[PDB]
């Protein structure tokens, strides 16, 4: 019946600028008598239930700050976040409550553009308990950097490693808008036993020079 | 303001001859209906109840009647019953509140030529002919359209009476608002 | 104002029944309609249906009609969502939300119910990521826990039983080509305090009905 489509899929905005999100319905959602459009805007931060921000397309729920603003009519509506703040990193959905069945938009993830932050690099040798596993996992951690694109190169005896590492990134931090990355090299106990120096070489935009943190098997 | 004599009315009309009330010249607090543990049903259409105090209208209108408890379901937009067709019909795009509570502690029309308009009322008691003849008094094919519920304390809670008030809302400067 | 609390996490096998509950409490409940929303991991929001507990009038979305049943009971202010037999496609989080009338926005939300339906369950193994001079940069040390070879998602990991949250990063798990999952939970602390403080990670994997508490102590290196 009433199908909603919002645009874009994602949008990255600097802190303090304006984030705008369009919602387009397939059929008007105005009840002509009271003259209010039956459309709401919801926010969902990671790991939490959605939160009603706006209803009747321009009315704020109680407790919502003034920088959130709804507008539009007929078939086209926009959500605008003024004075974009870090804690506003979330996915935003529109929804029509004109007809049942209700319908959500597919959602728009809002990201933050901030100033460059250089990563803190740490490395963790395999535990001995895991060395009883027959497996060694060497872990390298990039902490609280921006932008998101970083390069992690694994070296073992200065040999550059390919095919045995897995990376995982965190959601953008809601207080300082940085990211965290984890790269894990997984080897046999035997092949780990074979080699001497293990090095994590991190290249990033905020680093003058590639930073390397390395250890030697048996040092710990 | 004056809901104290609409929900707390000594007695009520019954459904063939319901009628309205105004909330003009007022400020309205609807919590005397939010915090009412005795309401059997509270069904609002098109407006959120707990934020009604946020709004402003010119007038509010409350229709009052008494139905069998099993037909409360048909004081609602787009229903099909005898009560919805011959006694009290709500619009398809209706917006407002249906409040129903128990009155165990009244007549209804069941024959009419065609269905009622939304918010229309039929008060006449004239014998009914199934196919349009002026019915000479108690002859043949003659039936009076109106009819009683006959409520008793002792039988089914669906067959018990229920008092129903239906609030509808509303240009110009709005005359009743919330605090 | 009124709150909504749903039932706890459910882990079921493919083909059994399940009825999840949603209890409301607070002033003004009888005006609320309770709708159900499904969120599969990484997906958006999907409206399922709505019910009014006063007379149990319920409206289904065309995509969920007959596939699940929404129920209510006004005795205890509780809505219900039921499958008679679960499908692997039904693994998701399920929210119950509440609108003060029909054709209104959803004012109140429940904290969510995680529902996992899966064939096999394999408990995780937890290894300390101990802090050292290699794991120290400046006056800031890093430590953590490595939860490896578990199935299925999710594992919930806390630190000192919820008392330590600031500076924690629990990475989204990766999928090992073995088919099993693995993640790591790190935290940065002051290096100076590493002798006096104690750091215990709590790992709970409900699908395998396991919990483990690992004390992570520092290494000289
Ligand atoms: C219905 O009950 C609620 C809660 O019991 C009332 O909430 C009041 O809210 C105001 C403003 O937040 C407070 O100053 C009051 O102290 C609250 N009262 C209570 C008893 O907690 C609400 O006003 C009530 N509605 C009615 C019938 O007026
Ligand atoms: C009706 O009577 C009840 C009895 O307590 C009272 O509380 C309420 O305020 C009165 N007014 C209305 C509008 O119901």
């Amino acid at each position: 019946d009433i199908q909603l489509t919002q645009s874009p899929d994602s949008l990255a905005v600097s802190l303090g600028e304006r984030a705008t999100i369009n919602c387009k319905s397939s059929q008007s959602v105005l009840y002509s008598s009271i003259n209010k459009n039956y459309l709401a805007w919801y926010q969902q931060k990671p790991g939490q239930p959605p939160k009603l921000l706006i209803y009747w397309a321009s009315t704020r729920e109680s407790g919502v700050p003034d920088r959130f603003s709804g507008s539009g009519s007929g078939t086209d509506f926009t959500l605008t976040i003024s004075s974009l703040q870090a804690e506003d990193v979330a996915v935003y959905y529109c929804q029509q409550y004109y007809s049942t069945p209700y319908t959500f938009g597919q959602g728009t993830k809002v990201e933050i553009k901030r100033t460059v932050a250089a990563p803190s690099v740490f490395i963790f040798p395999p535990s001995d308990e895991q060395l009883k596993s027959g497996t060694a996992s060497v872990v390298c951690l990039l902490n609280n950097f921006y932008p998101r694109e970083a390069k992690v190169q694994w070296k073992v005896d200065n040999a550059l490693q390919s095919g045995n590492s897995q990376e995982s990134v965190t959601e953008q931090d809601s207080k300082d808008s940085t990211y965290s990355l984890s790269s894990t090299l997984t080897l046999s106990k035997a092949d780990y036993e074979k080699h001497k120096v293990y090095a994590c070489e991190v290249t990033h935009q905020g680093l003058s020079s590639p930073v390397t943190k390395s250890f030697n098997r048996g040092e710990c | 303001c004056p809901f104290g004599e609409v929900f707390n009315a000594t007695k009520f009309p019954s459904v063939y001859a319901w009628e309205r009330k105004k909330i003009s010249n007022c400020v309205a607090d609807y919590s005397v209906l939010y915090n009412s543990t005795f309401f059997s049903t509270f069904k609002c259409y098109g407006v959120s109840a707990t934020k009604l105090n946020d709004l402003c209208f010119s007038n509010v209108y409350a229709d009052s009647f008494v139905v069998k408890g099993d037909d409360v379901r048909q004081i609602a937009p787009g229903q099909t019953g005898v009560i919805a067709d011959y006694n009290y019909k709500l619009p398809d795009d209706f917006m407002g509140c249906v409040l129903a509570w128990n009155t165990r502690n009244y007549k209804y029309r069941y024959l009419r030529h065609g269905k009622l308009r939304p918010f229309e009322r039929d008060i006449s008691n004239v014998p009914f002919s199934p196919d349009g003849k002026p019915c000479t008094p108690p002859a043949l094919n003659c039936y009076w359209p109106l009819n009683d519920y006959g409520f008793y304390t002792t039988t089914g809670i669906g067959y018990q009476p229920y008092r129903v008030v239906v609030l509808s809302f509303e240009n110009a400067p709005a005359t009743v608002c919330g605090p | 104002q009124m709150q909504l609390v749903q039932s706890g996490t459910e882990v079921k096998k493919p083909g059994e029944s399940l009825k999840i509950s949603c209890k409301g409490s607070g002033y003004g409940f009888i005006t609320y309609w309770i709708g159900w929303v499904r969120q599969m991991p990484g997906k958006g929001l999907e409206w399922m249906g709505i019910i009014y507990p006063g007379d149990s009038e319920t409206r289904y979305s065309p995509s969920f009609q007959g596939q699940v049943t929404i129920s209510a009971d006004k005795s205890i202010n509780t809505a219900y969502l039921q499958w008679s037999s679960l499908k692997a496609s039904d693994t998701a989080i399920y929210y119950c939300a509440g609108g003060s009338g029909i054709s209104t926005p959803m004012d109140v939300w429940g904290q969510g119910t995680t529902v996992t339906v899966v064939s096999r369950r394999l408990p995780p193994s937890v290894f300390p990521l101990a802090p050292s001079s290699k794991s120290t940069s400046g006056g800031t040390a890093a430590l953590g826990c490595l939860v490896k070879d578990y199935f299925p998602e999710p594992v919930t990991v806390s630190w000192n039983s919820g008392a330590l949250t600031s500076g924690v990063h629990t990475f989204p798990a990766v999928l090992q080509s073995s088919g099993l999952y693995s993640l790591s939970s790190v935290v940065t602390v002051p290096s100076s305090s590493l002798g006096t403080q104690t750091y215990i990670c709590n790992v709970n994997h409900k699908p395998s009905n396991t919990k483990v508490d690992k004390k992570v102590e520092p290494k000289s290196c």
